[PDB]
């Protein structure tokens, strides 16, 4: 019935560390990911083949385990307390939220 | 048995296609006639590409020939059993691609040699 | 012992690769007209134990086929006789609707210093109205691009053309009958041209192509997608029987000092909308065995067709080239039902079909071509060998699939007819060890 | 160049909205596919449909937005639209309109650009 | 080395690079189309043309050959150290150029005779 | 001496780019004397 | 730019009728501008011009 | 015929002209 189920929904992290976001993926399939800041379109940082997209200075990574993709955060550089979405073709997740 | 027949064939076997396979690399301006005219100068530049190599190594007018250069294990440490006798040619140029320059390089630098040297001995 | 290397002329190996590939065939064609013959009979070798990957969706032979229909379909059109001098106010009324009018017009005449009231007779469809005094029309392409009328001494038969290697290079053919359209083909065979394919253009059924082997095949590169193209590969064909039943007049004006332009004249008898004759029973079981092979793509959910919501009316109608003529039928009623897991199997199917005669194929930018008028009565009759479908979204959790007809990209259809090959270039020489010095 | 997005006006239920994006000639003949999203306020994002810039082909993301909502494309004019016919209050949102250039295949769906994004009220 | 770097060498020493000067002999009608397809043309027909002479001597398949020609005082009457070892390619060529077409003429003859007996020879 | 700008004639500005390069051909084949018939 | 001085060049600078070409081996510089904020229009000429 | 006066010492001008549209009438 759910296509993408979204994890964990918030995180909090300090600056310097590390997150893990994640996806589940109903009937598998490719994930790709996007970033948003309120007010703000969001922007590609991912494709669903982990290729980094162009623009993104190596702060995010990611892969696929059976139907889980997950993206990861590096030193939860400041600029990156964002929320972010999971994409599978046509569905998009729940988003998630950054705290400290 | 036919072009590319052979392809499927160890690649000893497959020395009885040589000859048939090097005859199938030789054979108003409107759109088909430009193409055919682009395509007729491209199949001789190639034919020629070929020839001109043969003509370095001593080679040209053979489809098989020998040179002064050893064949080494970094290339391959198999048994002629294991390549002449129990592979393809396609699976062969894969297992040792990473070398088709070295070994083309090493065969005119000793054909080179080879050339210098006996043609030196017969003006001494 | 000791190896030395050893030289072989004449291997028989290749690698994948793009050439340019030309032309061979088995009335003034537009793409005939200056070609070669093909051999008497292509030669096959069955590549015994050679098994090679395929890719119908990065096929560059796809690529060179759209270029080459651009390219020659200008070549034939480019001197003809351009529309300029008509493009003035028309006066008319109707004749079905309204569908045809009778227009005069202001046309300055080959003596520059004379000018001649003259009459032509217009489809609907290819005009719009001026300021509102529901008299007064225009050519509806003329305030953006230069309309040309085709010169009526050319053809546009879809001869089959077949393409062929140049020296040097091969054309590698897949056998597996079933196949998917990509991954490994383990039955493979070496040809030097292609079989002839048809150019043929049309937007949601696939006419007078090849027919698959045993089953329906259905292909998509990915199903999940819904924005992809679905490309339906019948086995079967089903019959489709075209007419315009209006016995017409072919009359010419001229539109400066050699330019002749055709338009319609005089309809002898009453009018009467054209209209293809489809099979029922035929396109009945044809749409019972695609269900089912639709069916084994999905979790076996309920399929049902429907028509488009949207798009030009050249994407949403099935049109196509009949006997010269531009055909837009109302397929509609071919894609109006629910097929069930559990169903199991008379009379005809008619379309009523409109017709346009200023076309934009290829969506030349500042450029429209004008049909001539054909006299007399048009019949034409052809082959459904497929069609193109695309999947409605928004469904998941809907328990039933929801497909419409797609298409309109004419490279789909490419995709079908070069489904099968794969170009490769011939590397002859190579390297081994041996024996001897 | 940022997809140029207009629209951001109020209607009264019942109403139609006609919103609109542009882009430069390179980038929109360089796109194969635009899509529509919708992102009401504490809802997340959700997808609304596609128009193919070749044919102007239509998909949704609902039969919903089928029934009600009319989307096409212009050729000359580098842009496209989104009609949407019998406006609710449950459709207030931001809108946006999106770019794929990807024409990867089987690689998944992708959005190069994402526009600024307009904001549609519907009240009484 | 590299190519015409044996150019201010001895003659002698000049055989050093014979086959490198070889390799740089061989290697949609817009205006630069247009130049590139004249300019394959002509490369091939130049590299065939010195080919075909070489096949007319008894030469083709090697850098080096002889035949029998015998070179007579009216072109030189140095001693081979100064002509071999004293001079480059270029001053050699220069030096004897009036007798360029009177060699290659005599080349041939000689070589016709030469052909036209051994294989008469064979024969009988 | 006086001097003036001067040009207008567009190869005037080529002759400086191009100032350093000749176009020659190669040619490959020629004959010497040897002690070998 | 020439390598070490500057390189003046002529056919023959007796005669007054020829080029001097003078290369330099450092370059000027020139900032050129046009500080007007124009606007781009367009009308048609004909069908498609 | 173009039709203006000067928007620099005259160096630009707007001028009006009567031109034959895309429509021939
Ligand atoms: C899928 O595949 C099918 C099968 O190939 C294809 O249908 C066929 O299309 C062709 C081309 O439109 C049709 O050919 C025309 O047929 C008519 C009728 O001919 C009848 O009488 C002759 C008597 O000898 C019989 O042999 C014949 O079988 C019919 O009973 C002809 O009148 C047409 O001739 C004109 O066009 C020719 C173009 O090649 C010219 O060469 C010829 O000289 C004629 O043109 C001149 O005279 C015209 C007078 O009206 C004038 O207007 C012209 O300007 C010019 O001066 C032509 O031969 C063929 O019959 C169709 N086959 C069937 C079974 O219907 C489908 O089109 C294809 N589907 C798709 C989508 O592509
Ligand atoms: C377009 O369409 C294609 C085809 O439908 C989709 O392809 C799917 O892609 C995903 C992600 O790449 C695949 O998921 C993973 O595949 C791995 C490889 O499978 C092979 O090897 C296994 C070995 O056990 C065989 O069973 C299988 O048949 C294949 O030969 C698997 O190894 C992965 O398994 C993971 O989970 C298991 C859980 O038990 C762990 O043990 C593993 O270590 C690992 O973590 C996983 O299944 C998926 O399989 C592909 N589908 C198909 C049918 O092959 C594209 O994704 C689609 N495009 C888009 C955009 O969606
Ligand atoms: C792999 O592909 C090859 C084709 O490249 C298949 O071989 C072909 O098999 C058909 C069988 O019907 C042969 O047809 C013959 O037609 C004549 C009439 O023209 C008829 O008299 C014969 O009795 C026969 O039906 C066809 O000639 C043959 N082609 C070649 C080149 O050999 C092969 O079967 C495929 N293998 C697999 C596993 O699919
Ligand atoms: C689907 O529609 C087609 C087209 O109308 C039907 O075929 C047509 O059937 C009629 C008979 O009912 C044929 O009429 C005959 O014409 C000849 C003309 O020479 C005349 O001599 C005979 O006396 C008779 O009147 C007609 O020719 C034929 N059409 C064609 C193109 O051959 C078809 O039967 C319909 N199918 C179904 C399932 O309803
Ligand atoms: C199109 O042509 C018709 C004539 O064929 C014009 O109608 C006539 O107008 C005159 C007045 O100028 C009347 O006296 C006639 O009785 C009308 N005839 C008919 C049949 O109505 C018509 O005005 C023209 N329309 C345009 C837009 O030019
Ligand atoms: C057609 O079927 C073949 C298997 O017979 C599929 O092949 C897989 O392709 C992927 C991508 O290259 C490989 O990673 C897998 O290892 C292949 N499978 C096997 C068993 O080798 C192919 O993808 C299918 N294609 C379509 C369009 O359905
Ligand atoms: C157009 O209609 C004709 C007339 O029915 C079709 O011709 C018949 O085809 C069947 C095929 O099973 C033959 O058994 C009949 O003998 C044919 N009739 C005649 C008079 O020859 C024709 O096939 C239809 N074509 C299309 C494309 O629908
Ligand atoms: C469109 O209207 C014109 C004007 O009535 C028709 O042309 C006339 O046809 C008759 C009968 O052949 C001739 O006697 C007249 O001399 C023609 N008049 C002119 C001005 O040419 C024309 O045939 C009509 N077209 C259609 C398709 O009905
Ligand atoms: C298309 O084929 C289906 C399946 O054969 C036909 O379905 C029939 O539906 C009616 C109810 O409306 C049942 O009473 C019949 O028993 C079904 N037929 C069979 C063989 O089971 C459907 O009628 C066909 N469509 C047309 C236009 O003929
Ligand atoms: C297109 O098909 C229709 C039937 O759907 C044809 O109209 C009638 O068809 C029935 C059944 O075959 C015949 O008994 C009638 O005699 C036909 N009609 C009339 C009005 O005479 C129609 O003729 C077909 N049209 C074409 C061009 O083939
Ligand atoms: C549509 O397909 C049918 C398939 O049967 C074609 O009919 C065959 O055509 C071949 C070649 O002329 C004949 O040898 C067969 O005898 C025909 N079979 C039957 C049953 O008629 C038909 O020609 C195709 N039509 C088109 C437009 O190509
Ligand atoms: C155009 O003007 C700018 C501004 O002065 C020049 O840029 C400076 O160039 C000097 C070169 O010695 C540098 O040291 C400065 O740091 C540059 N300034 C800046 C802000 O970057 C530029 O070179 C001028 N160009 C020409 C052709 O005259
Ligand atoms: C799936 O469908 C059922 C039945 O209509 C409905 O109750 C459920 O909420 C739906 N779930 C999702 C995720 O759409
Ligand atoms: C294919 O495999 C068979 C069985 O091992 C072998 O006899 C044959 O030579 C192989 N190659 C070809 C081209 O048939
Ligand atoms: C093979 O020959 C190459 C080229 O001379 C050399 O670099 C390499 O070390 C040799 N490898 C072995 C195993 O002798
Ligand atoms: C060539 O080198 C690459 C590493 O750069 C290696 O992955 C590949 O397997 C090598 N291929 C062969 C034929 O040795
Ligand atoms: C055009 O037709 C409409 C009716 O559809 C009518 O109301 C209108 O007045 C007509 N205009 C003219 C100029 O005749
Ligand atoms: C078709 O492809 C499948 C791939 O799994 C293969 O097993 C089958 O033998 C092929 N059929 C042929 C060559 O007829
Ligand atoms: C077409 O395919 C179906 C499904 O495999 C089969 O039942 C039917 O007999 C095949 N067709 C023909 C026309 O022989
Ligand atoms: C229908 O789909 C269900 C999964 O939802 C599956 O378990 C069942 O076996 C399928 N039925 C058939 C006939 O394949
Ligand atoms: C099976 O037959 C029943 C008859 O009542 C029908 O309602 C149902 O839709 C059919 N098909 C499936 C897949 O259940
Ligand atoms: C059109 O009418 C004329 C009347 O002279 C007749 O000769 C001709 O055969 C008819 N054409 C058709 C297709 O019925
Ligand atoms: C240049 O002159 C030197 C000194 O006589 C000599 O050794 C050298 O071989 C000559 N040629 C070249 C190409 O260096
Ligand atoms: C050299 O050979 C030519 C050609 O046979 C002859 O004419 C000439 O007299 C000879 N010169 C000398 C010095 O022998
Ligand atoms: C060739 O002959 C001319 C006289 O016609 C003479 O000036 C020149 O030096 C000669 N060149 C050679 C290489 O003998
Ligand atoms: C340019 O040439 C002059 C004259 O030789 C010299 O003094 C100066 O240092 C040279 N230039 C540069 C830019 O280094």
């Amino acid at each position: 019935e759910i296509v993408l189920t979204q994890s964990p929904g918030t995180l909090s992290l300090s600056p310097g560390e590390t997150a893990s976001l994640s996806c589940t993926a109903a009937s598998y399939g490719h994930m790709t990911w996007y970033q948003k800041k309120p007010g703000q379109p969001p922007k590609l940082l991912i494709f669903a083949t982990s290729k980094r997209a162009s623009g993104i200075p190596d702060r995010f990574s990611g892969s696929q385990f059976g139907k889980q993709y997950t993206l990861t955060i590096t030193r939860m550089e400041p600029e990156d307390f964002a929320r972010y979405y999971c994409q599978q073709l046509e569905f998009f997740g729940q988003g998630t939220r950054l705290e400290i | 048995l036919g072009f590319l027949g052979a392809a499927g064939s160890t690649m000893g076997a497959a020395s009885m296609t040589l000859t048939v396979q090097a005859r199938q690399l030789l054979s108003k301006l409107t759109v088909w006639g430009i193409k055919q005219l682009q395509a007729r100068v491209l199949a001789v530049e190639r034919y020629l590409k070929d020839q001109q190599l043969l003509g370095i190594w001593g080679c040209s007018g053979k489809l098989i020939c020998c040179t002064a250069v050893p064949w080494n294990a970094s290339w391959s440490n198999k048994s002629l059993d294991n390549i002449w006798n129990n592979m393809t040619w396609m699976e062969w140029e894969k297992e040792i691609s990473n070398y088709t320059n070295l070994i083309y390089n090493l065969i005119e630098e000793s054909q080179n040699q080879q050339e210098k040297n006996e043609q030196e001995l017969l003006e001494l | 012992e000791e190896l030395w290397v050893t030289v072989y002329y004449g291997v028989p190996v290749w690698k994948e690769a793009t050439t340019t590939l030309f032309c061979a065939s088995d009335r003034n064609v537009w793409a005939t007209h200056a070609c070669v013959p093909t051999d008497p009979s292509p030669q096959e070798v069955v590549l015994a134990n050679v098994t090679e990957n395929f890719n119908m969706w990065k096929n560059n032979m796809v690529e060179q086929m759209h270029e080459d229909i651009i390219s020659l379909w200008d070549q034939s059109l480019k001197p003809c006789v351009k529309l300029t001098p008509l493009c003035v106010t028309l006066n008319c009324t109707d004749l079905e609707k309204g569908e045809i009018k009778n227009c005069s017009f202001n046309i300055t005449t080959s003596v520059r210093d004379k000018m001649q009231k003259e009459y032509a007779t217009f489809y609907k469809l290819d005009i719009v109205p001026i300021d509102n005094d529901n008299n007064s029309y225009r050519l509806i392409n003329c305030n953006t691009s230069v309309i040309t009328q085709a010169c009526p001494k050319v053809s546009f038969e879809p001869i089959p053309i077949h393409y062929c290697a140049p020296a040097g290079f091969a054309i590698l053919k897949c056998n597996n009958k079933t196949f998917n359209g990509t991954g490994p083909c383990t039955n493979v065979s070496t040809v030097q041209c292609t079989h002839g394919i048809r150019p043929v253009v049309s937007t949601q059924l696939l006419l007078n192509g090849s027919l698959a082997e045993e089953e329906i095949v259905i292909r998509s590169e990915n199903f999940t997608d819904n924005a992809k193209t679905i490309i339906v590969q019948l086995n079967e064909s089903v019959e489709i029987n075209c007419t315009r039943p209006n016995n017409n007049t072919r009359k010419s004006i001229h539109i400066g000092p050699g330019r002749w332009f055709y338009t319609t004249g005089q309809i002898i008898g009453n009018i009467r909308q054209a209209h293809c004759n489809i099979s029922r029973a035929k396109w009945n079981n044809t749409l019972h065995k695609i269900v089912k092979k639709l069916r084994e793509q999905f979790r076996n959910k309920t399929i049902v067709f429907k028509q488009s919501s949207g798009g030009d009316p050249e994407i949403v109608m099935h049109s196509f080239n009949c006997g010269g003529e531009f055909f837009y039928c109302n397929s509609t009623q071919l894609f109006n039902s629910t097929w069930y897991g559990n169903e199991s199997s008379e009379g005809n199917i008619t379309l009523p079909c409109r017709i346009k005669q200023i076309i934009n194929l290829w969506q030349e930018v500042g450029k429209a071509m004008y049909a001539p008028p054909i006299g007399g009565q048009i019949r034409c009759s052809s082959n459904i060998t497929g069609l193109l479908l695309t999947r409605d979204g928004g469904n998941n959790n809907i328990t039933t699939e929801i497909f419409r007809p797609g298409g309109g990209d004419m490279r789909d259809n490419w995709r079908s007819e070069l489904y099968k090959y794969k170009v490769v270039k011939i590397e002859p020489l190579g390297v081994a060890p041996t024996k001897c010095k | 160049v940022q997809l140029v997005q207009s629209g951001s006006g109020v209607k009264k239920p019942g109403a139609s909205v006609r919103v609109s994006c542009w882009t430069s000639e390179d980038i929109f003949e360089r796109t194969e596919l635009i899509h529509w999203v919708r992102q009401a306020p504490g809802q997340g994002l959700e997808w609304i449909g596609w128009v193919k810039t070749v044919t102007g082909a239509v998909n949704f993301g609902s039969p919903d937005f089928r029934q009600r909502v009319s989307l096409t494309r212009d050729r000359d004019l580098f842009t496209a639209h989104m009609d949407i016919r019998g406006l609710t209050q449950g459709d207030t949102a931001t809108y946006f309109c999106a770019r794929q250039k990807f024409y990867t295949g089987g690689q998944g769906w992708y959005f190069d650009l994402w526009g600024r994004g307009t904001l549609i009220v519907v009240s009484s």
